[PDB]
């Protein structure tokens, strides 16, 4: 029925025993560390987004400043 | 364990097979067995070579039909022997050959 | 521009006459029209016969545009392969025409959300030209590059 | 002998399994491994991430020192003892078009300013 | 102790009374392990161990809702840029409060 | 068209008169004959007739049936994949249920009336409740999930159809109507949101696939998920475009979130059918978003990518069903050494997994290229977002393949002659579409 | 005629991998090498026609491979001067490796499947190189990626090998995602996928960054070099092909085909990669790993040279084609050494009676790696170093990289031949047949022909530099070689440990990136859909 | 539209408007208007009174 739970000890002398076990607790990253690393790596992934945002803001600000100077020049003149 | 009846239909261990290596002989794989060397391999290789050359002939016809040279070669090229659409060579100075 | 109900009903009647004229003679190219039904309707969906006919006309036009763009690309490739290192000078015109065909084909039916297709960077180049003109005349300093003579192989 | 070598079989599980046991990769041969080596368990060379970060902190200033001088401290006039390659006007005008060109740094040229602004071009397409 | 069940000739009969175990499709079935089965049961029924904690709320919000907020902001920015690019008037999107009725561009109009 | 509809009605009809021992053979012949009738419908569909290739009405608005580009592709796909379902299923009860389900689904695709679409599509509600909740190998929870989700979404769609029938006077697609109301737009949208598994209304699909039979899973993945795009192109976009353009940032939010979280949820799977089922959910989002752009590229790309999915995911589900027959297990951790033990099964499994990862010689590549091009036409960032997070699919696919590939195993579990006959058509269709005969 | 080579390689792949039962192990051992020999004749004809005689050809197999609305792409092959050179180099190396695998893989079960993988692997490289449009290049790119996945993980019963294959697959997936983004950008704003209409004089920076990010994947540069070292798990014939021509060179070929790169990024990344690869190869103790880190360093040189001058693309390609030869020789000789000694560690190698051909091939390939004067590698490397003097930061780092390269190359040579025997007193042997001799003869002929024919047109063109500047690389290489022979200590134990861990790029990924990845998976599944949204 | 080439739906001109026309000639309403008590309760001016 079920597979046997008894291990094979034929090759222990050749390749070492299985007594030594892992020290891992099999638990994940802490919530606080995860928040920092998500909110750091995900922006790095979305590097085009920030480039587009920067250039669009630059374009709009230059356009608005041109408009303001145009208003100043067209008011007096 | 007494080998099953179908073991007679299964083939032996090849010369290239290491004597210590054991594999299940019943498993079928399209690329071949664990060490192959079938009987009649020479005829199969000859047939494969014939198919390769026939397909090469067909591909050669197709490519020659679709090989477009729009700029003249600087010198004589081997394709002139088999394809007639090669523009007449013109050298670096500009003289036609 | 205002449409009274009387004019709307009159156009409806005239479109019925058009449909009757089309029905008289069989046509295997009925859904591949060469000319649209001209109208001044607010929404083309108001008159169903005009809607479907002009939709078929638009489809035919777009198919023609796609095949034309493929043609232009073929001559552009041939001209590139012929001249050699003189390609940038001699293929400027054909590339210009090919990119114009691409923009026509894409932009006519881009859709509600789709942006304009900037083949050759013409709209960006125009924006930079306007920005430079305004900055120079108003005494501002432009943080953007000046317009370029050529940005692609053609446009 | 490449084929037929003896192997050790990993013992069958005999205790309740942890929820995240999918982090362990075991094909049945004895030395099972984490899904990504270094995620947990023994560390190669007994070196932690802190050690590697400190080593990188030591290296980066020395590695970056050659690059920072030319890119930042140096200027086009003083980078090199010569001007960029001089070309005929027809060739130079075409070559100056390339944003990634090498004639954009010719400070002798009267179009130096426009060439430099071309070199520092747009980050993203405007349209 | 075993026998061949399948017959290519077509004369196949299932020997339910045979002393020898047939080599049927169950012959190759995987033996299975008790603890692996309980791990499978635990992992599927992980909703039993769900507990509302401030850490759980923090994780759910910061990753799921955070990604939704970031995607919505990016999409809104792209829509604004496209409206500036196309030359359209500012479009009346659902949660944007705009005093313009522009929604769908008129194909006939030149923008 | 008329021949196709007649054969669709003939298949359930034949079961009543067959000997109950000839049922499998008659059902297979009927399925192939329906496939041939679909080929005839394609033959009699002229591309000159640009709007609708064919329209037939049988005395009422409800009986109006027609084929367009999307309808024709989806109907040919279902008629192609049905025979494989027929051979996989044994018993008069199972044959009856599957034949009735296929008749209803295939009549839904060609329907041009929203109310008739609703009536035919939801007729297969109890049949899945019984099918997924079968005695020994079924789960009642999954059947409840799928039935309730479908009922609520379809009832919202029905309410919107009633409002349209009251206001316009008609609910047939062939009559041009436009509405700007958001309540009706949401009523039509919710069905698409649920039927095409889109987060957070995707929970029904996994439980259904795992606890459905292999023929049932093949049909569900192959064509029932595609019914969403028939509804979108036929019954939502023509009338509800203003609302999709108004809500496009929200639509992108939901679609890209579904893609990302479905990809991440796939990583936590230990069951092969669940892995394939979650891959399907991540794949649906690109289709939904590409269509929602309402552009020529988007519609074509979505229908193409639906065809690619309906050729790739049925193959994976079929291979997993074959492996489960051979091994009585679906846990990846139990299955090892499959490369050595099943070279022929492993080759096809790797081929189809490469197809699911959208490699160039597969139809998924062409379809994805077109869909990404449509997204790039809308905005660059839209395409960039989808392209990057596609790497998550590679991680879980590679982990599954690596776990299955090697190890120690004492069982020869390789497919028989019947199994190879079962997937040969899918492999041939995948190759033919991959070289560009989309 | 031009199509024939790809046909021969794909026929070898289909024949060996689908009908290998009929052909047999011997049948592969004939059909493979014979088909690649025929492909070598065809590639030689192509090289003479296109490169020497300046006659480019375009072959359109079929049109409308993808035809959706305006989006239109065709399956076409354009053999331009770059493509002919890469095709010749690739076919020459692949024919050599196919000759090599006849005896090396005889002790392996699936030799026919291995030959089939090798031949399809070469075929996809030639598809990438000869494509006329971006989509054909993407097809070849993904084909070589999948073939590398099926070749590195050939030993499925080893967890390390399959995990290495998964690593390669994932990293390459990220890289081609960036490339697909750049492809979409270029189609949108140029109107086509073909390289002819692809030309843009000014391109926005996003496209350049996407192209560079895609290229640094296969051409393993920094932050993307993790897979190359782990790629040692595969059989030796795989390592030779992947490191010599098929995988690593593809990024450089893409960067040279489309000159959309930015000078500032490429030079810094290349110089950093060269220095780091040399430093990593210093610590390594496997024979095979040192050669991979040297491959990384040479890739760094080639990437750096693009920033220097207009001829940088030509210089990079010349170093590419020169590097393929002696690197392939180094892997093949290392693999034979491992088979003869049953060992992978440099400590236990030593002087032992062997074949004169193999030792000479190892010596000459290592001399080309070092920079020994009047050799094919020497010219292609001095063309880079001398022309990089204008970029002061790049030049310094490349000169230190030359020192490190000389040091570990000489250390490997001394440990393999000059050092006393270090292995045990056991019967170990690998007798070499005439086929392996023909393989090494082919490599040696490539090396010798490289000297007479050259690598670039501007190889011997004067760089107007002072003599002490021009001959400096030789002195640095000589000093590195002399220090390597003495086996002196160059760095403290802390930095030696740091370099042995390859900079800890993988440990950072493990501890932060993978844990965040699986915590995102935990939040998505356990907390949300099987948690909050699951009924009792 | 029901085709893969041009976008689905349609567009209406914003410049062009259609004159309203009555649904019927004489309008008879059976829906009563809000009562004064409803308007009083709905009034939120004085928060105490509204509460
Ligand atoms: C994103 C941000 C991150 C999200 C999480 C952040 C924290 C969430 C905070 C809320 C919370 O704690 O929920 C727990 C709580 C469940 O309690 P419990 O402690 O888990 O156990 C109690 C049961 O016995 C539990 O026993 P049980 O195990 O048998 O029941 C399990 C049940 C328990 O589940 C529920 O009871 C409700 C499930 C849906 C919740 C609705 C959204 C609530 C959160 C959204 C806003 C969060 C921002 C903060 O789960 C289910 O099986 C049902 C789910 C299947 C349908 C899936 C539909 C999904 C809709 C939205 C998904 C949620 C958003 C995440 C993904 C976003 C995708 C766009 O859920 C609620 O109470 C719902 C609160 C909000 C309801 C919406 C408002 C209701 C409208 C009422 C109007 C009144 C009408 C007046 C007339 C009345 C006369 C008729
Ligand atoms: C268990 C399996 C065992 C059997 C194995 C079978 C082995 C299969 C052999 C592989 C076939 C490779 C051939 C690839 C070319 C695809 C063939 C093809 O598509 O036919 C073309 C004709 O083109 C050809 O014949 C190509 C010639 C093939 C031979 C050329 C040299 C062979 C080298 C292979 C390189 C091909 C790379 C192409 C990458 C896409 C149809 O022409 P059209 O009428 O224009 O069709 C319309 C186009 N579309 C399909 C997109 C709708
Ligand atoms: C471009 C036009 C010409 C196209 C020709 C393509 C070249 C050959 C294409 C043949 C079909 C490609 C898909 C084949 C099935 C995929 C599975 C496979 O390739 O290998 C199978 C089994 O292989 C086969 O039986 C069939 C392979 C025949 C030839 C395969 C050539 C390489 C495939 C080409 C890559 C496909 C490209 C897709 C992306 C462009 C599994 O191999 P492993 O996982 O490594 O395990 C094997 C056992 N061992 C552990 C010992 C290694
Ligand atoms: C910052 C990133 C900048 C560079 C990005 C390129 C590399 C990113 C991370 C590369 C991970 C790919 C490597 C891999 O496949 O991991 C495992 C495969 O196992 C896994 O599946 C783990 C999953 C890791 C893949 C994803 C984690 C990294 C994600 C990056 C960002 C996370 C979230 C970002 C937004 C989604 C195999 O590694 P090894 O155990 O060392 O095997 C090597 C061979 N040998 C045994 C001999 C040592
Ligand atoms: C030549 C071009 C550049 C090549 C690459 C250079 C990379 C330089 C980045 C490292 C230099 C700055 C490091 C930050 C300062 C930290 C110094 C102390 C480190 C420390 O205390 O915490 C560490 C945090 O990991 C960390 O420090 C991770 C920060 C790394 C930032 C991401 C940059 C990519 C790094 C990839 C290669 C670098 C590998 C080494 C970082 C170990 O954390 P712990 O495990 O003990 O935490 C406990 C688990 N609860
Ligand atoms: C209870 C549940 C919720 C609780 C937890 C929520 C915590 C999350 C909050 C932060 C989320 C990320 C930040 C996005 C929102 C920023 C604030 C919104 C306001 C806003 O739109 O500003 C824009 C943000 O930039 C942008 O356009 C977005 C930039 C950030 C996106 C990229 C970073 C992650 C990349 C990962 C991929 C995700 C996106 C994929 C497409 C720039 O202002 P404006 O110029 O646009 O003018 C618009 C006028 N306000
Ligand atoms: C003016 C009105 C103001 C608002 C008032 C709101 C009042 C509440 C309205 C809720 C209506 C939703 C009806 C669905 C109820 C959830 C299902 C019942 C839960 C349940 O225990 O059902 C079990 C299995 O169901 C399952 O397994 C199904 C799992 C959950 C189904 C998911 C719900 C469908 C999707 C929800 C949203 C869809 C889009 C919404 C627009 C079977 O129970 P039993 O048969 O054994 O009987 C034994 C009795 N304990
Ligand atoms: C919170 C995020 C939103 C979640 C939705 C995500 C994306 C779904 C988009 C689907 C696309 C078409 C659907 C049309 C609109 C649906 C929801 C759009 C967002 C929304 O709620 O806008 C509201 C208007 O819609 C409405 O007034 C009706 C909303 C829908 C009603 C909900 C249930 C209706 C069921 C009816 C059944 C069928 C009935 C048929 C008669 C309020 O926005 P606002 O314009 O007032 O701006 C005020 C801001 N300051």
């Amino acid at each position: 029925n079920y597979a046997s739970l008894k291990a094979d000890t034929s090759m222990d002398h050749v390749f070492g025993d299985s007594t030594n076990k892992l020290n891992y607790d099999f638990q994940l990253m802490s919530s606080k560390e995860a928040f920092f690393w998500n909110y750091t790596l995900y922006p790095i992934v979305g590097f085009p987004i920030f480039l587009y945002l920067y250039q669009f803001n630059k374009l709009e600000n230059f356009e608005a400043e041109i408009a303001a100077a145009k208003a100043a020049k067209a008011a007096s003149e | 364990v007494p080998e099953p009846p179908y073991a007679k239909y299964l083939a032996n261990k090849s010369h290239y097979c290491p004597p210590d290596f054991h594999y299940s002989r019943e498993i079928y794989a399209p690329y071949g067995g664990y060490f192959n060397d079938p009987k009649g391999w020479r005829t199969n290789t000859a047939i494969a070579t014939l198919v390769m050359l026939a397909g090469a002939y067909a591909v050669f016809c197709f490519g020659n039909a679709r090989e477009e040279r729009l700029r003249a070669p600087k010198g004589w090229i081997p394709s002139q022997l088999w394809n007639d659409n090669v523009p007449t060579p013109v050298d670096y100075r500009g003289k036609v050959l | 521009t205002t449409a009274t109900i009387e004019e709307r009903r009159a156009f409806h009647k005239e479109v019925l006459d058009i449909v009757q004229s089309k029905l008289a003679n069989k046509n295997s190219e009925w859904a591949r029209p060469e000319e649209p039904i001209l109208h001044n309707l607010k929404s083309e969906k108001e008159e169903p016969h005009v809607y479907y006919h002009n939709n078929n006309f638009r489809v035919t036009r777009q198919l023609i545009h796609f095949e034309k763009t493929k043609i232009f690309e073929d001559e552009l490739d041939k001209c590139m392969r012929t001249h050699g290192e003189a390609k940038y000078r001699k293929c400027q015109e054909i590339a210009k025409r090919f990119q114009a065909s691409c923009r026509v084909a894409s932009n006519l039916e881009r859709g509600p959300n789709a942006r304009k297709r900037d083949v050759g960077f013409i709209y960006q180049n125009n924006k930079l030209r306007e920005l430079e003109k305004d900055a120079k005349e108003l005494g501002l300093n432009n943080p953007f590059p000046p317009s370029s003579p050529r940005t692609t192989i053609g446009y | 002998a490449g084929a037929g070598g003896p192997v050790k079989l990993s013992p069958p599980v005999d205790k309740p399994l942890p929820y995240n046991y999918d982090f362990w990769m075991d094909n049945g041969i004895y030395p099972g491994q984490p899904i990504y080596d270094g995620m947990f368990g023994s560390m190669v060379g007994n070196m932690s991430l802190e050690y590697m970060a400190k080593g990188w902190l030591v290296l980066l200033p020395i590695l970056s020192a050659p690059f920072v001088y030319e890119h930042c401290i140096a200027d086009d006039v003083t980078r090199n003892p010569f001007v960029p390659r001089q070309y005929p006007s027809e060739v130079r005008e075409f070559l100056a078009l390339f944003k990634n060109g090498f004639v954009l740094n010719d400070y002798s040229q009267p179009d130096y300013e426009e060439m430099k602004r071309r070199q520092s071009g747009l980050l993203t397409p405007i349209y | 102790s075993s026998r061949i069940a399948g017959d290519t000739t077509g004369k196949y009969t299932p020997n339910i009374f045979s002393p020898e175990t047939p080599m049927d499709r169950s012959f190759s079935h995987v033996p299975k392990n008790p603890f692996w089965e309980a791990w499978v049961f635990r992992r599927d029924n992980i909703q039993r161990e769900f507990v509302w904690t401030w850490q759980t709320i923090f994780d759910l919000a910061t990753f799921v809702g955070g990604l939704y907020v970031a995607m919505y902001a990016t999409a809104s920015f792209c829509s604004r840029q496209n409206d500036k690019r196309n030359g359209y008037p500012e479009r009346n999107y659902y949660f944007s409060d705009s005093k313009s009725n522009f929604v769908i561009p008129d194909e006939r109009e030149f923008y | 068209m008329s021949l196709y509809l007649f054969m669709l009605f003939l298949q359930p009809l034949s079961l009543s008169f067959v000997s109950r021992s000839f049922s499998k053979i008659s059902s297979l012949m009927m399925s192939f004959a329906t496939l041939w009738s679909a080929v005839y419908m394609w033959f009699t569909s002229n591309g000159a007739n640009q709007t609708f290739y064919q329209v037939v009405s049988w005395g009422s608005d409800w009986s109006t049936f027609g084929v367009c580009y999307t309808s024709l592709y989806i109907s040919l796909l279902c008629a192609f994949i049905f025979p494989i379902c027929v051979i996989l299923v044994q018993g008069y009860r199972a044959l009856s249920i599957l034949i009735c389900i296929q008749t209803a689904v295939s009549l839904s695709i060609v329907s041009l009336h929203m109310l008739a679409f609703y009536a035919l599509f939801e007729s297969s509600l109890l049949l899945f409740f019984i099918l997924i909740g079968r005695r020994k190998y079924g789960s009642l929870s999954a059947a409840y999930n799928i039935s309730i989700y479908t009922f609520i979404s379809a009832l919202g769609f029905l309410i919107s159809a009633f409002w349209l029938n009251w206001s316009f006077g008609s609910v047939c697609a062939l009559l041009p109507n436009e509405e700007a109301n958001s309540f009706v737009a949401f009523g039509i949208f919710i069905l698409l949101w649920v039927k095409a598994p889109l987060v957070p209304f995707h929970l029904w699909l996994p439980e259904a696939h795992v606890y459905a039979p292999t023929a049932g899973s093949v049909l569900l993945a192959g064509v029932l998920l595609k019914i969403s795009i028939v509804g979108l192109h036929v019954f939502f976009l023509p009338i509800c475009a203003s609302s999709i353009v108004k809500a496009f940032p929200l639509i992108l939010s939901i679609c890209l979130g579904s893609f990302i979280f479905s990809s991440f949820s796939t990583l936590k799977q230990i069951d092969l059918k669940k892995i394939v089922a979650y891959s399907s959910i991540s794949h649906m989002a690109i289709v939904f978003l590409s269509s929602a752009t309402n552009s020529g590229l988007g519609i074509q790309g979505a229908v193409l990518y639906c065809i690619a999915h309906g050729l790739i995911s049925p193959g994976l589900f079929l291979l997993v069903g074959i492996l489960y027959k051979n091994t009585n297990t679906k846990l990846v951790f139990y299955l090892r050494g499959l490369s050595q033990q099943a070279p022929v099964w492993w080759s096809v499994w790797v081929f189809f997994m490469l197809g699911n990862l959208a490699f160039p010689l597969f139809p998924n590549f062409i379809a994805e290229v077109v869909c990404l091009s449509a997204l790039f036409k809308n905005h660059e960032l839209y395409a960039y977002a989808f392209i990057f997070f596609s790497f998550v699919g590679t991680v879980y696919s590679s982990t599954v393949l690596g776990r299955l590939k090697g190890g120690v195993s004492s069982q020869c579990v390789d497919a028989s002659r019947l199994d190879v006959i079962s997937w040969n058509p899918l492999v041939l269709a995948t190759v033919v579409t991959g070289i560009g005969y989309m | 005629m031009f199509l024939l080579a790809v046909y021969f390689l794909f026929f070898s792949a289909i024949a060996n991998g689908f009908f290998g039962r009929y052909l047999g192990v011997r049948g592969s051992q004939l059909l493979g090498p014979s088909a690649l020999f025929l492909a070598l004749l065809c590639s030689g004809t192509i090289f003479y026609e296109v490169c020497i005689q300046g006659c480019s050809t375009n072959i359109k197999l079929f049109e409308n491979f993808v035809y959706s609305n305006e989006l239109n792409v065709s399956a076409s092959f354009l053999y331009d001067p770059l493509a002919a050179t890469m095709t010749l180099t690739v076919v020459w190396i692949s024919c050599a490796v196919h000759a090599y695998q006849n005896l090396y893989m005889r002790g392996d079960g699936s030799q026919t499947l291995f030959t089939s993988y090798l031949s399809a692997f070469t075929g996809f490289m030639l598809i990438l190189v000869a494509g006329q449009n971006l989509v054909m290049l993407f097809i070849g790119w993904e084909g070589i990626g999948v073939c590398s996945y099926l070749l590195i993980g050939y030993y499925g019963s080893r967890v390390s090998a399959v995990k290495s294959a998964n690593k390669s697959l994932i990293v390459n997936k990220i890289s081609d995602g960036f490339l697909l983004g750049s492809m979409l950008y270029l189609w949108f704003y140029t109107g086509s996928f073909s390289y002819c209409s692809l030309a843009t004089f000014q391109i926005p920076d996003v496209v350049s960054i996407l192209v560079l990010l895609g290229a640094i994947g296969k051409s393993s540069q920094l932050f993307f070099h993790v897979w190359l070292a782990d790629a040692m798990e595969g059989p030796t014939p795989v390592s030779a092909l992947i490191h010599a021509a098929t995988l690593v060179t593809a990024g450089i070929y893409v960067l040279c085909k489309l000159n959309l790169h930015s000078q500032s990024a490429v030079g810094i990344l290349g110089a950093a990669t060269a220095l780091m690869g040399g430093l990593f190869g210093l610590a390594a103790n496997d024979l095979k790993r040192v050669i991979a880190f040297s491959t990384c360093s040479q890739l760094g040189y080639m990437m750096a040279v693009l920033s220097t001058c207009d001829d940088g693309a030509d210089f990079a390609m010349g170093h590419l084609v020169s590097h393929a030869g002696f690197k392939a020789t180094l892997f093949l000789s290392a693999g034979l050494s491992i088979a003869k000694e049953n060992n992978n560690f440099l400590n236990r190698y030593g002087s032992r009676q062997g074949s004169p051909t193999l030792s000479f091939a190892t010596t000459i390939a290592s001399l080309n790696l070092l920079g020994f004067p009047e050799l094919g590698g020497f010219y292609s490397k001095e063309s880079i170093l001398n022309n990089a003097y204008i970029n002061q930061g790049v030049s310094i780092i490349l000169t230190l990289a030359t020192f490190l390269t000389a040091f570990y190359t000489s250390k490997v040579l001394a440990q393999l031949y000059l050092f006393p025997y270090g292995n045990g007193r056991q019967q170990k042997s690998f007798d070499i047949d005439a086929t392996t001799l023909i393989c090494f003869g082919l490599l040696l002929s490539e090396m010798l022909l490289r000297i007479f024919t050259g690598s670039s047109l501007s190889q011997n063109m004067t760089t107007n530099l002072p003599a002490h500047i021009k001959n400096l690389p030789f002195w640095v290489a000589l000093s590195g070689a002399l220090s390597g022979l003495a086996t002196t200590n160059l760095f403290s134990s802390n930095f030696m440990r740091f370099f042995g861990n390859r900079g800890g790029f993988d440990v950072f990924y493990a501890r932060k990136c993978s844990n965040v990845f699986y915590h995102n998976a935990y939040v998505s599944y356990t907390l949300l859909d099987r948690g909050f949204l699951k009924l009792y | 539209t029901f085709n893969y080439v041009i976008p689905y739906g349609g567009s209406s001109s914003y410049t062009i408007n259609n004159e309203p026309v009555k649904a019927e000639e004489v309008t008879v309403d059976f829906s009563k208007e809000p009562s004064a008590s409803s308007l009083k309760l709905a009034d939120k001016s004085d928060w105490i009174a509204y509460t």
